């Protein structure tokens, strides 16, 4: 009893959910897997950074910066990027898994932190030692001369 | 026997199979067989006919100077 | 996803999706119209649609994508070239003789000497190759071609205007259908229907034997603004007491769509 | 300057040379009776079909570089326009359109005429009348498509500030298209009664 | 030689067959530099551009292409003797569509050296420019119309 | 590679168009040969189209063997 679609737009229907804190976080997975469901903003007055999970967001938003910094020193290098399978979480057909931890999110943040610290490091102690060895190349060529 | 009623004559048989294939088409995708068949034998029967009309009783004949004799 | 760029249709009403699978590559062919270049067309596509797994798998540039994106538009357009190019019969401008011609020339003549046809039947399907190579060919096809524009656009507007009333009868508004649709529709059948019934009528006439003088259309609708009750050549009998009523009639649909719905607002 | 200055040595010529022939008693020679008279009455009607039709392709292609160019500008920021805003180039295509209904019309009339009745009373009226008509009707197209063009350059601006504005300067535009339409009109009250060269 | 047939008559077809290869030259040309500024400025930082955006260098190359097709069918309809009707005919064929080229080409260089440099900041912007582009190219057509409809009429009943 | 596959093509309906062309010119057919323009001798135009296109066959299964490797 499935409708068809192409002579007139699918009837919809405009559902409440009454979901508990504890499992918010599990729920909101499964209903990204499927692709059925469209959001309303209920929150729509209040502004920006009044927002509830604000906080959880911008520990989120700096570790993709801190991605955006390592994927610019590769293709500073002539380094190809590792692909790896992008249907090992799903077909695109609505199936189920099971998601993350929340302690595998919260190795991200060090770690991304920690890689930080060391290829920022690593980069000018190379930079350095590139502006003296240009420095005397210069001071090289100009002495063949006669 | 070539008339305006010949126009007629195939505008029944079209004007049927039209109604035949709306009882026959199948369920899956029922809109777009059922759309397209008929508004596409529609549209080839308008240019026949407009194609013939212009020609039963025409107004200026072919005319050129440019034939071999042997034809 | 054509349609789609031009607006995002409202919830529950006609979806312009439909009649855009056979009217825009049929437009497209009577523009084309020829058996060459839409056998080219429809290789060109049937490349894309054989291969489409090999296709859709491997990467793709920007132009690639919308002929891959369009790989079944292309097909239509091409099929229905090789219909609109045998019935104006040309092939890489030339033309096919598959039947017998409605045209024959003299038994004999010379070198030179202008000759002109008589007729002897009609051409079942399509153009007669005797056109081809004729002096006065293009006096023939421009008249045609003009007449099949006007009328094959008189039927895709009207056909279109009646998705306005199936609207109107799901949502249960009565009063537009006797505020907006049955005046307008009233509005230009008037005019634009009688100016494509008199096409028909004309062609199907033989003006010659009868002896009486075939009448210019230009003109017929022309007058009957400018001057109703008078006519220079008849095409019908009672013609100038239909015309001036269509005016009439047309003249009255005006002010029934200015006023008759803001009346029944103020009235509620 | 050099070009204004040919301008005013073209006025003292003609001054000068009407002034000549007037005291010596020779006004008459300059006659432009005989000259509507012997010219051709095919050149005054193969004129007006093309600066019709000409003049018209002049002013809808030059509304649509007007509309065309804001549109493009303001659609960086706001894409959602260029299909919306689509409709001013229809407006400016269509004064196109009446140039060549006016060809279609005209040409008609085109026919060889004997060479004793070419300069006839009838034949000289339609060499005068397709003239000042395809004048009509290209002149005033020509006005309808730059005039066009101004008003929907800036409706493609307001459209993208806010959509509601959009409709509001669309009555500009439409109150515009009704200049070319009253152009063809004209045109064709002035060639009804024309009647083909005999 | 005749009060139907001078000997300026051929004066206005050699000059109207002249005239539709300038006036839709001029035009073409107009058209492929002010477009070819453009293409020249924007793949400099994006020549991954380059091959889309010669579209509007495409159009006015056809817009030359009815120009030459005018040319040739009136060349072929000239003759020491010839009437003054057909004269005239030769003309307005080729002030139809060299005029009408002309402005068309000059749209196509002012629209598409936009749409260049805005589909390089905005690429959903590309189809709007090949819409409009498109309402260009085809008024170049409208004058070939004209033209075609006068030519036939041109040594019809002659005599 | 597509400096191959487009003399392939080309030559592909070469082969077609031009054989069909001298058939006609051949057996007289009146579109070709009709008017007082047209040649004179039918069968001698068809003569020179017949080895015109066995050149293009030449193209086409050379490169056939060009690409199929
Ligand atoms: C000072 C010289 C150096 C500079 C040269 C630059 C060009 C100057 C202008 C040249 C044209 C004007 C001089 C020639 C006019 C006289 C020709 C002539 O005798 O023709 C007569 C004859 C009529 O004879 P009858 O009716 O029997 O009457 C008896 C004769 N009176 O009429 C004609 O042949 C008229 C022909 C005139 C053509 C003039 C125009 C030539 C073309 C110039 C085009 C320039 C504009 C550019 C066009 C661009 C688009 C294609
Ligand atoms: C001018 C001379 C050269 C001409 C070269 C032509 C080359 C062939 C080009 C392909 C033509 C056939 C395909 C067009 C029909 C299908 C278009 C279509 O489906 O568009 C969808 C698309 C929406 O989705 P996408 O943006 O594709 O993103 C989601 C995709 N899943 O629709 C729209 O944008 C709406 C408008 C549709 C009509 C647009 C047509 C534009 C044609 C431009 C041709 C450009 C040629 C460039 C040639 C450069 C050569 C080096
Ligand atoms: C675009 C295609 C339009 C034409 C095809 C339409 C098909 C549907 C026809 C329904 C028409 C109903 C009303 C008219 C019935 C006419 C009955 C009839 O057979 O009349 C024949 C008779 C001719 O007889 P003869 O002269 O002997 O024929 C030639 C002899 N050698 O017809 C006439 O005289 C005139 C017929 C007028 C037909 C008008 C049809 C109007 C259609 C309008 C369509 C508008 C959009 C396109
Ligand atoms: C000359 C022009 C000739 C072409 C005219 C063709 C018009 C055809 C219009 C058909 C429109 C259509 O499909 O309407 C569907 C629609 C159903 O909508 P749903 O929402 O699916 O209904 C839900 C409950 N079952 O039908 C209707 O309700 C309206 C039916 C209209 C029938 C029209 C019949 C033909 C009239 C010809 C008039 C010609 C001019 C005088
Ligand atoms: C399908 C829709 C058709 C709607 C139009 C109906 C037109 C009827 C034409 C008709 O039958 O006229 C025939 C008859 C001639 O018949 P005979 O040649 O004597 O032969 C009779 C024996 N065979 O016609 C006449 O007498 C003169 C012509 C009458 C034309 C009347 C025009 C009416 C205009 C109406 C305007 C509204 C048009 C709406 C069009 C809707 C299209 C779906
Ligand atoms: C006998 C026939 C004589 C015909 C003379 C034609 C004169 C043309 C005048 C004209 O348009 O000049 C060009 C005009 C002058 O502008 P100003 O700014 O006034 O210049 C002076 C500044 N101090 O400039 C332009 O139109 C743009 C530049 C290109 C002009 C090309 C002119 C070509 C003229 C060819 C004449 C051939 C006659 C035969
Ligand atoms: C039939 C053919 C009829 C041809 C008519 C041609 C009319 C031309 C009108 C020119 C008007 C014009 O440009 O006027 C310029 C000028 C005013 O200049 P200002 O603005 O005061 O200069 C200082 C500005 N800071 O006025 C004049 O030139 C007046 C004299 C014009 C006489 C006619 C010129 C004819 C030229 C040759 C035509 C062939
Ligand atoms: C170049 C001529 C410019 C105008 C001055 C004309 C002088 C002149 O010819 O006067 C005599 C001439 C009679 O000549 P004819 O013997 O009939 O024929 C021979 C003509 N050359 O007189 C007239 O026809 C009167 C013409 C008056 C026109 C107005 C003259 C105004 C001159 C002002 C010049 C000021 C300095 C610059
Ligand atoms: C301007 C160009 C056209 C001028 C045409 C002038 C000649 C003309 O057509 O005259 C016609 C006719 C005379 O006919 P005739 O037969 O010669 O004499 C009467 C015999 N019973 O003219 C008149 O009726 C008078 C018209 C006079 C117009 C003025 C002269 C033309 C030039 C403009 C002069 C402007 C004033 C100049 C003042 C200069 C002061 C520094
Ligand atoms: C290379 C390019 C060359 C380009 C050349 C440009 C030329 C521009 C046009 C020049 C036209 C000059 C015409 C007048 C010349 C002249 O002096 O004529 C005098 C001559 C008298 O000669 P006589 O020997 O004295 O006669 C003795 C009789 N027993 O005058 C006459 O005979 C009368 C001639 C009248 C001509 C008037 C022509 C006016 C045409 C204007 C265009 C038509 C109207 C257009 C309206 C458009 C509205 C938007
Ligand atoms: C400031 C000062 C202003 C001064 C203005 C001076 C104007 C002078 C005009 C002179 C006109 C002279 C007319 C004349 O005599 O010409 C001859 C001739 C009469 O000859 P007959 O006497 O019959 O010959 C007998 C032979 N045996 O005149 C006529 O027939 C015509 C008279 C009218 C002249 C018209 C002049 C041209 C007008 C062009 C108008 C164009 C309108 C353009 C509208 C554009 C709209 C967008
Ligand atoms: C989309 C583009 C459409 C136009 C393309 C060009 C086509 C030209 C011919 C079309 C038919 C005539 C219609 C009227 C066109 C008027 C065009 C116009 O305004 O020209 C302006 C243009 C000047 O532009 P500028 O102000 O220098 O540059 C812009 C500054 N922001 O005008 C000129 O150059 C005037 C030239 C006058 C020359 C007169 C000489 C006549 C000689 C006759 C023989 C003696």
């Amino acid at each position: 009893e499935k409708e068809e679609a192409i002579f007139r737009s699918a009837e919809m229907a405009l559902v409440q959910f009454y979901i508990p804190q504890e499992i918010s976080r599990d729920s909101a997975y499964t209903l990204g897997q499927l692709g059925l469901v469209q959001f309303r903003d209920l929150n729509s007055k209040v502004r920006a950074f009044q927002r509830t999970f604000v906080n959880e967001i911008r520990r989120l938003d700096n570790v993709e910066r801190q991605y955006r910094y390592f994927y610019s020193l590769l293709k500073k290098h002539d380094i190809k990027l590792y692909e790896g399978d992008t249907d090992k979480y799903l077909d695109g057909s609505g199936e189920l898994y099971v998601p993350p931890s929340g302690s595998v999110i919260d190795d991200y943040v060090r770690n991304a932190s920690y890689l930080e610290e060391r290829l920022i490091q690593m980069e000018d102690a190379t930079d350095q030692i590139e502006v003296q060895k240009n420095d005397l190349e210069q001071y090289r060529f100009i002495l063949q001369s006669g | 026997m070539s008339s305006f009623y010949t126009v007629v004559g195939v505008f029944i048989v079209v004007s049927a199979m039209s109604v035949l294939f709306w009882i026959m088409a199948p369920k899956n995708n029922q809109a777009v067989w059922r759309s397209t068949v008929i508004l596409t034998l529609a549209m080839m029967f308008l240019m026949w006919a407009i194609t013939f009309l212009c020609q039963l009783h025409p107004l200026v004949a072919p005319r050129r100077s440019d034939l071999r004799p042997e034809f | 996803s054509i349609c789609d760029c031009y607006g995002i249709a409202q919830y529950r009403e006609i979806n312009a999706g439909l009649p855009t699978i056979v009217t825009f590559p049929f437009m497209f062919a009577i523009m084309f119209g020829d058996m060459g270049h839409g056998f080219l067309m429809t290789l060109a596509a049937l490349s894309l649609v054989l291969n489409e797994k090999k296709i859709n798998k491997m990467k793709r540039g920007e132009i690639f994508d919308m002929a891959f994106t369009g790989r079944y538009i292309i097909l239509l357009m091409g099929v229905f070239s090789m219909y609109t190019g045998f019935l104006y019969n040309d092939i890489f401008s030339k033309t096919m003789t598959i039947f017998k011609s409605g045209w024959k020339w003299p038994d004999h003549w010379k070198k030179g000497e202008s000759i002109t046809a008589t007729s002897v039947g009609t051409y079942p399907i399509g153009l007669d190759w005797a056109w081809h190579g004729t002096e006065n060919a293009l006096l023939f096809s421009n008249s045609y071609k003009m007449k099949l524009s006007i009328l094959m656009g008189f039927i895709h507007m009207t056909y279109s205007y009646f998705f306005s009333l199936a609207n109107h009868l799901y949502f249960n508004s009565m009063i537009d259908i006797i505020g907006n649709f049955i005046p307008g529709l009233l509005f230009m059948q008037g005019i634009f229907g009688y100016l494509s019934v008199c096409i028909v009528y004309k062609w199907a006439v033989d003006w010659v034997k009868d002896g009486k003088p075939a009448p210019g259309l230009l003109n017929m609708l022309i007058n009957m603004f400018l001057s109703p009750g008078t006519i220079d050549d008849e095409l019908y009998p009672h013609q100038a007491k239909v015309q001036v009523f269509l005016l009439l009639m047309a003249l009255v649909c005006i002010p029934w769509l200015l006023l008759v719905k803001p009346l029944h607002f103020k009235f509620t | 300057s050099f070009s204004h200055f040919l301008y005013y040595l073209v006025l003292i010529v003609v001054i000068v040379y009407g002034l000549y022939k007037l005291f010596t008693g020779h006004g008459s020679d300059i006659n432009f009776g005989k000259f509507l008279l012997r010219t051709s009455p095919y050149m005054w009607a193969n004129l007006g079909i093309a600066l019709c039709v000409g003049l018209s392709v002049v002013g809808a292609a030059w509304g649509i570089f007007i509309t065309g160019s804001s549109m493009i500008g303001a659609g960086v920021r706001a894409p959602r326009i260029t299909t919306k805003n689509l409709i001013s180039i229809i407006f400016c295509e269509v004064v196109a359109i009446y140039g060549l209904i006016i060809a279609i019309v005209f040409s008609s009339k085109l026919t060889v005429a004997t060479a004793e009745n070419m300069y006839s009373k009838s034949n000289l009226y339609t060499g005068y009348s397709l003239f000042w008509a395809g004048i009509t009707v290209g002149a005033s197209n020509l006005i309808c498509g730059i005039a066009v063009g101004i008003t929907g350059a800036t409706a493609a601006i307001s459209d993208a500030a806010d959509s509601a504005l959009f409709v509001k300067i669309l009555v500009i535009e439409i109150f515009g298209s009704i200049l070319g339409l009253l152009g063809l009109i004209v045109g064709l009250l002035m060639a009804g009664k024309a009647s083909e060269f005999q | 030689m005749t009060e139907l047939c001078p000997v300026y008559a051929p004066f206005f077809g050699a000059i109207g067959c002249a005239s539709a290869i300038i006036f839709t030259s001029l035009g073409a040309a107009y058209g492929t530099a002010k477009s070819g500024v453009g293409i020249c400025a924007t793949c400099v930082l994006r020549p991954d551009l380059l091959f889309k955006n010669i579209v509007p260098v495409i159009m006015a190359g056809i817009i030359a292409i009815y120009g030459l097709v005018v040319s040739v069918l009136v060349c072929y309809s000239l003759g020491q003797k010839q009437a003054l009707y057909t004269g005239f005919i030769q003309l307005g064929a080729g002030l139809s569509v060299g005029l009408s080229g002309l402005a068309a080409g000059f749209a196509i260089g002012i629209v598409g050296d936009a749409g260049v440099r805005g589909s390089s900041q905005q690429p959903r912007l590309f189809v709007g420019m090949i819409l409009i582009l498109i309402f260009a190219e085809v008024l170049g057509l409208y004058g070939l119309i004209v033209a075609l409809l006068l030519n036939s009429r041109a040594t019809q009943d002659v005599v | 590679t597509g400096k191959a596959w487009c003399c392939t093509v080309l030559s592909a309906f070469g082969v077609v168009i031009l054989s069909v062309i001298a058939h006609l010119f051949n057996t007289n057919h009146e579109s070709f040969v009709g008017s007082i323009n047209d040649p004179e001798d039918g069968p001698a135009v068809a003569h020179t189209v017949y080895l015109a296109a066995l050149v293009y066959l030449v193209f086409f299964v050379f490169c056939g063997f060009q690409v199929y490797l």
